[PDB]
């Protein structure tokens, strides 16, 4: 699971040496930017369910042909799978937002997602429509903070550049 | 479920439930019961025979050397064993994954025979030491046959990067990334690597040519199936073909 | 890999003292017996495939079940591996004659071999028989009493060295069983 | 040459990934601890020559047998080589103090120094006497700063743990 | 443990072949030079204790700063460790002198000694002063033999070229 | 090309060590057994032609079926190739007899001979008949020397154990 | 790897004849001069770090530009590589003294090294100077005329062998330029 701590510890470990001053400056930076990260994590854990509803209802505000045949709209169950998968993605943005690297977001969500999505006929552009909605639905001074919002955008854009 | 209602199967559920959780080596469990030391001596017989096939005469070849200078072979052995314990260090799923790739590569390597398939599929360390010592004895490896023309050196550098992708998943380095485990043997691995690259020039030109065609045949048979453009790169460039490693390595 | 020198040195290292007089005296007996050891090793070397062919062919001729289908001498591949292993046993025994100590033979070849031959299904009694025939053939060459080759050497007693080579073959054949 | 920048960029390079938020937090920390580093570098470049004189004259305040035979005291030339080599060490503490890792100090000074020192009969404990002098001659509130002093101690202790 | 026997047997072993005439000439040479080797070993085991006393007391005839602080002179115990370590070195010159190669002297004494010496703050030049004393205190016609002394010089010079 | 010199030098070269006393003992043995070797080489270079005649005419004293069909006896030319090849083997016993290992006899004669012999339908037992003749045609006190003869026997027996 | 023996044999192989009288006679001069060669190798071996330190330190003391920043002796690691390469040259020169022929030195170490030092930017004149200092130091040790180490040997003329070692060092130093 990638973070600042694991990157610098793993680097000095592969080197063999004790942790010198450079690693100490790195973790110093982590506990500098910690406040903006945890602010965004607190507010995301605050109102996540409304982000679930507007997220998935925004995904079916776009492409309608999912609820058409036999692509995926064929039950309350597949639409529930739809929502809970989006909740897995937001819960990973919470996790990676707390950690401060793209670690748990990548190793739990992104790695090997592609084979599962081509295999189970899942379109990725539907998810990308959902996330581009949820990053367009921000607010600069009233929603989080100038620093927190930026960090949230970063995480979410990472998901988009991972999926497209 | 059906064991638990039986008086006897309440034993079986507890033994199986005790066994279930814990990780293990493929060396530990893949062989038949009581045949691990046979596998260690098996693999030792393999590597000793390839060491016989490298030097047919009493003169050691320029490549069959450990230390360039005094006090370097002791740093080569002290660097050599920490890699082995580090092979013991890693996680279980990685061990079985590296095991199955060792199996597939050993099977491509055999190019025939039941014993070759049966003994390499039965016996794990036989497969690992087989692949390493065989590709090692033909000269199909990274440290030898480095590129001459600048284009081939760049291509070899790109292959080296794309194997470094395997040897770091997700920013965090491997278990097996092992330049240190000491104070300052990483510089010794630099010294030994640079000097081995110097010693590949010292070989006979006969062994240079045999090394080239062996490199091409290696990268074809293991890693090229169809792959007409990769067939063309394995045609023309011996440095690209010389340095493709089974992802059991992660070196 | 330890010769008789290294055995004296290692025993003195466990004793943690200097080497001394008596141990060096027994090693003086080794050096004075050196040329006999050298000619003995020359005798056992200059009959490689001769002793291996007679030993293993005699092993099959004793027990004809090995050459039966279902046996282990049955396949050509198996017979080549058979001859190779006999050559290798003879090879490290020859190393044990140059060294004077069986450390090369014990740490090289004799270790783990019983569990390997059990792991493959090679019968141990046939192996011990072949090692015994190499033992008798090697002592008959080492005493120059072969009925097929009688080479000129300056005459002399070499009984102790014959008991030494017999101790190496009895070590291997005793170890495979 | 190791620093925070080269470690994180080299780590993401070996990964193949674009530099995500974690590397950005690391370089954020580098530009947080930059002020203490550059303060100590400014004051070192200020009065280095007095550190030269008290360093080498402290090394000959201890062990006298260098200027005895034929070990190294036999000229003004070997004592000049003495001083200038200590100035190479302080110039590397300046360099690594500016960089913010042990990079140039290790790759220019420490790498392969040991074979040169055992080969040309140089005892290391004389250098260690010099450096333990120069770290014992500190001053907390007047010399640099609480933060700058600490960074200097770190670099110098690294030299000691590299040599012994 | 390197000797003539182990070199030629190991070489023919890596070859795979039986020992040909070349190995036989090599061991012939070993039993030619055996007399000079074992003569020197007998006389070393004769008067080793005087070599102990003059060796260590020669090492403290040179550099006095061992018995100064806290380097190594601070007890009867460290001076006892001093003497017994020199006895380990002479016992290895006896062992390698019996064997006839640099085998046990290297694999027991020289292998990894350097890290122990830089780690436990031991200068090598003190040992080198002791050995250069014990090779300067020879005697050509009376001590061993013309041939035997030479072998002793060889082993001792090997120790010096191993340490410096 | 294997000899005592090349074996020990190659071994210490792979080790990285300078030539220590063990190699020196080995080459000492080479220059001890040198006299017997060069004696045998002189006498072989003396009357090689009679060894040619008796060798080949002994090989056609046995197996007649070479000069029968179409195996190899169908000309004076194939029988000339027969003789000259035996002269190549005696010239290699001269070479290896000078060198004092099985080096040039193996790397010029024995290496890859098997494929040439099964390929060109040349039977090996005919060569072995020739050599067993030429080692039975020795003489202890009149031909060479007790020591010298033995060296010759060694090399010739080696050819036999290489071919059978 | 070719010694004196192997040079005589290879030249006789190109001539396609047997060994004969004259070549063996020159090789008898080798064997009779064997012990002088043995003691000579002992002399050059027992001054490893001594010859290397003096040679390379003298090379820097002659031309102080190498230790100037931007030089080749300037990095501490580069200086260790510098000492290591001088030790390696000395090593294969010692092997050329045991062998009697410079085939191990030509095919081992003198091969590829000019193009390597051109490929790294090591100046050739400084290397030839260091090889020359190893040459003079090695001749002074080999004749036992060292200014602080004077070891007992029964006296004799060894001029030929000194010109031989001078030919090896002049081969290396002539080859790097
Ligand atoms: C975890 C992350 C997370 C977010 C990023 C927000 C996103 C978000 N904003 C709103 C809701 C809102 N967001 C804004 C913000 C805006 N006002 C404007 O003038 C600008 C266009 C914009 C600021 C830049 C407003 C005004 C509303 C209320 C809209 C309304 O009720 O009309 C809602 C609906 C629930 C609510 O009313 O609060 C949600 C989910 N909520 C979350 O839980
Ligand atoms: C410990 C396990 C272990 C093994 C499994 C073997 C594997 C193995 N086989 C060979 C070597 C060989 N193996 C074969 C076998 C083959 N002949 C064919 O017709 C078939 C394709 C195939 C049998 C099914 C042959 C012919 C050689 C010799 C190849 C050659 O020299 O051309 C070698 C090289 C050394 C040698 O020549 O013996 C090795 C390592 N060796 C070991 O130590
Ligand atoms: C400098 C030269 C150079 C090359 C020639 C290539 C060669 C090459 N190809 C792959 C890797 C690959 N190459 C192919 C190609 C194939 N797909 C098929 O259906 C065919 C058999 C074949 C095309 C003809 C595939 C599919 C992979 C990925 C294999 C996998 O991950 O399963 C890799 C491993 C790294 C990676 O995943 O990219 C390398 C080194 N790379 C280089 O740097
Ligand atoms: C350096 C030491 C050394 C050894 C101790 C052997 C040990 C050994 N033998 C075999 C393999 C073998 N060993 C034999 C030998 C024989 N089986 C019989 O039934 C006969 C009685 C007997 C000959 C007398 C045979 C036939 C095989 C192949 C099949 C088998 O396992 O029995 C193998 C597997 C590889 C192969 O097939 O060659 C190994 C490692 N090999 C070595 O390199
Ligand atoms: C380089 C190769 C090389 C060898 C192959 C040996 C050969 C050798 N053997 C002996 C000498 C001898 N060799 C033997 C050997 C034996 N006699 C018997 O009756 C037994 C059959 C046999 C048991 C091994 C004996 C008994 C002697 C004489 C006794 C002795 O010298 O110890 C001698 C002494 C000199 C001489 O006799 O002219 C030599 C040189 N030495 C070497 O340097
Ligand atoms: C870039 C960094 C850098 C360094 C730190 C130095 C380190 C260094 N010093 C020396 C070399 C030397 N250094 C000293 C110094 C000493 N004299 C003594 O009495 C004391 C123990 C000690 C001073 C405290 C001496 C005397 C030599 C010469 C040693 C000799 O030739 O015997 C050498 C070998 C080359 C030379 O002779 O100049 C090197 C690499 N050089 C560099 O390039
Ligand atoms: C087993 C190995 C072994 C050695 C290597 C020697 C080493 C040795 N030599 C001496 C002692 C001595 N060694 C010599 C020898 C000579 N001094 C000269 O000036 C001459 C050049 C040279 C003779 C050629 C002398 C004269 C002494 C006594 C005085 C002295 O220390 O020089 C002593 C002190 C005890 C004594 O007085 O005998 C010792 C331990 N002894 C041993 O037992
Ligand atoms: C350096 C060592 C060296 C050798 C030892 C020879 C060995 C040798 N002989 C032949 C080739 C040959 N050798 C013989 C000899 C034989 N005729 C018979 O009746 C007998 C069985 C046998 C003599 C005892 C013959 C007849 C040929 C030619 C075979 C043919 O063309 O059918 C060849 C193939 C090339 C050629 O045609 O000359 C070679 C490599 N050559 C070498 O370079
Ligand atoms: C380079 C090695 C080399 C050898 C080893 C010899 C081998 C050899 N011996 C003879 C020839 C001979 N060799 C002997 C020797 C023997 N007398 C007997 O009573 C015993 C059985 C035996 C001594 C043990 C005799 C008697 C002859 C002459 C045979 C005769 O003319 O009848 C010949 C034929 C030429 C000749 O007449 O000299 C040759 C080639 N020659 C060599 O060039
Ligand atoms: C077995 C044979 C063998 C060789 C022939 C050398 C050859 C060699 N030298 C260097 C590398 C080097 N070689 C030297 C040596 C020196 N440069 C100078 O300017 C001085 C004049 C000179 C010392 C006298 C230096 C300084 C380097 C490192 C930098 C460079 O390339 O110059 C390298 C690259 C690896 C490294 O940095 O160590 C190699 C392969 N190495 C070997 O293992
Ligand atoms: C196995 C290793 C091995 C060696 C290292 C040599 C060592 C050696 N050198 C000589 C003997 C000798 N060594 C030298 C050498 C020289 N004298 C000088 O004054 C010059 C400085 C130097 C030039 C090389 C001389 C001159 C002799 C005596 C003359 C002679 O024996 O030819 C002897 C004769 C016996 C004795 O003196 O006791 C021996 C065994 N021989 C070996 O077997
Ligand atoms: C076939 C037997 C053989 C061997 C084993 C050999 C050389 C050899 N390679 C060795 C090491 C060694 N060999 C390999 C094999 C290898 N695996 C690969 O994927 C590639 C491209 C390899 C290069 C041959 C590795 C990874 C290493 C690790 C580097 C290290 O441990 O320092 C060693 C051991 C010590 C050392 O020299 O550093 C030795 C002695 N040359 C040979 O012919
Ligand atoms: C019919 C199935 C069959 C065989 C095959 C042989 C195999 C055989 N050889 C023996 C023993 C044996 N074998 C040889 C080697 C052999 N003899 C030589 O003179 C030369 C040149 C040889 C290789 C070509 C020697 C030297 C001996 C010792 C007896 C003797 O002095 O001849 C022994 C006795 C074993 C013992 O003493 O316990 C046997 C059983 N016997 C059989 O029943
Ligand atoms: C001030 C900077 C400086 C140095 C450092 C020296 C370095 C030096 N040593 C030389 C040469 C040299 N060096 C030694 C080795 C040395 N002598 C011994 O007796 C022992 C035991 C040694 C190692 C401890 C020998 C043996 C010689 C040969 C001359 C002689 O006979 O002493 C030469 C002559 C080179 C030549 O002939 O071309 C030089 C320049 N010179 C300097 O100007």
């Amino acid at each position: 699971m990638k973070s600042v701590i694991t990157t610098t510890i793993s680097a000095a470990d592969a080197a063999g040496r004790f942790p010198s001053s450079s690693d100490l400056e790195s973790i110093q930076g982590n506990i500098q930017r910690a406040s903006a990260r945890l602010e965004a994590a607190e507010k995301l854990s605050g109102n996540h369910e409304a982000v679930v509803k507007e997220a998935g209802d925004a995904c079916f505000a776009k492409y309608s042909y999912l609820k058409n045949s036999g692509e995926a709209g064929d039950s309350q169950e597949k639409i529930n799978k739809c929502y809970r998968d989006v909740d897995h993605y937001m819960r990973l943005i919470n996790y990676s937002l707390v950690v401060g690297g793209t670690g748990p977001l990548d190793e739990w969500g992104i790695a090997g997602s592609r084979e599962v999505y081509r295999t189970l006929n899942l379109p990725g552009s539907a998810y990308i429509a959902s996330f581009t909605f949820t990053r367009d639905r921000l607010c600069v001074p009233r929603d989080m903070s100038s620093q927190a919002g930026v960090e949230f955008v970063a995480a979410l854009d990472y998901v988009i550049n991972s999926l497209s | 479920y059906f064991f638990a209602q039986t008086a006897y199967g309440r034993i079986l559920n507890m033994v199986n439930a005790s066994r279930f959780g814990k990780g293990g080596d493929p060396d530990e469990l893949v062989p038949p019961p009581g045949a691990q030391p046979a596998d260690q001596y098996m693999a030792n017989c393999i590597v000793k025979q390839y060491k016989a096939m490298a030097t047919p005469t009493g003169v050691y070849t320029t490549q069959c050397t450990e230390g360039v200078v005094r006090g370097q072979a002791e740093e080569a052995r002290n660097a050599a064993l920490s890699a082995a314990f580090r092979m013991k260090q890693r996680s279980s799923a990685q061990k079985f994954g590296d095991f199955c790739e060792s199996r597939r590569m050993a099977v491509i390597g055999a190019h025939g025979c039941s014993y070759e398939e049966s003994l390499l599929t039965k016996f794990p360390a036989a497969a690992r030491a087989y692949t390493t010592a065989s590709s090692e004895a033909k000269g199909n490896c990274v440290r030898y046959a480095d590129g001459t023309s600048p284009a081939e050196t760049y291509m070899a550098a790109c292959v080296d990067k794309q194997m470094k992708f395997r040897s770091v998943p997700m920013g965090v380095y491997d278990v097996l990334c092992s330049d240190g485990n000491t104070k300052g043997v990483a510089e010794y691995k630099r010294v030994s690597a640079m000097s081995v690259r110097f010693r590949s020039n010292q070989m006979s030109t006969l062994y240079k040519m045999q090394a080239k065609y062996n490199n091409a045949a290696y990268a074809r048979n293991y890693f090229g199936h169809g792959c007409s453009y990769e067939e063309n790169l394995f045609n023309k460039y011996p440095a690209v073909s010389a340095s493709m490693r089974p992802s059991t390595a992660r070196y | 890999m330890l010769d008789a020198f290294s055995r004296v040195v290692v025993n003195s290292d466990s004793k943690a003292a200097y080497v001394g007089g008596s141990d060096l005296q027994s090693l003086k007996t080794f050096i004075s017996d050196g040329n006999k050891r050298l000619d003995a090793v020359n005798c056992i070397v200059s009959n490689a495939s001769c002793i291996v062919s007679d030993a293993i062919s005699g092993m099959i001729c004793e027990n004809p079940g090995l050459i039966a289908p279902g046996g282990n001498c049955y396949t050509n591949r198996r017979m080549a591996a058979c001859l190779r292993d006999g050559e290798i046993i003879l090879r490290y025994v020859s190393y044990a004659l140059l060294a004077g100590d069986s450390s090369v033979l014990d740490d090289r070849c004799l270790n783990g071999l019983k569990e390997t031959y059990i792991a493959l299904g090679v019968p141990t009694a046939s192996t011990s028989r072949a090692v015994s025939i190499m033992k008798a053939a090697s002592t008959a060459f080492i005493m120059n009493t072969a009925s097929g080759r009688k080479i000129e050497i300056a005459a002399g007693d070499c009984q102790a060295l014959q008991s030494e080579a017999a101790a190496y073959f009895d070590k291997v054949g005793s170890a495979v069983d």
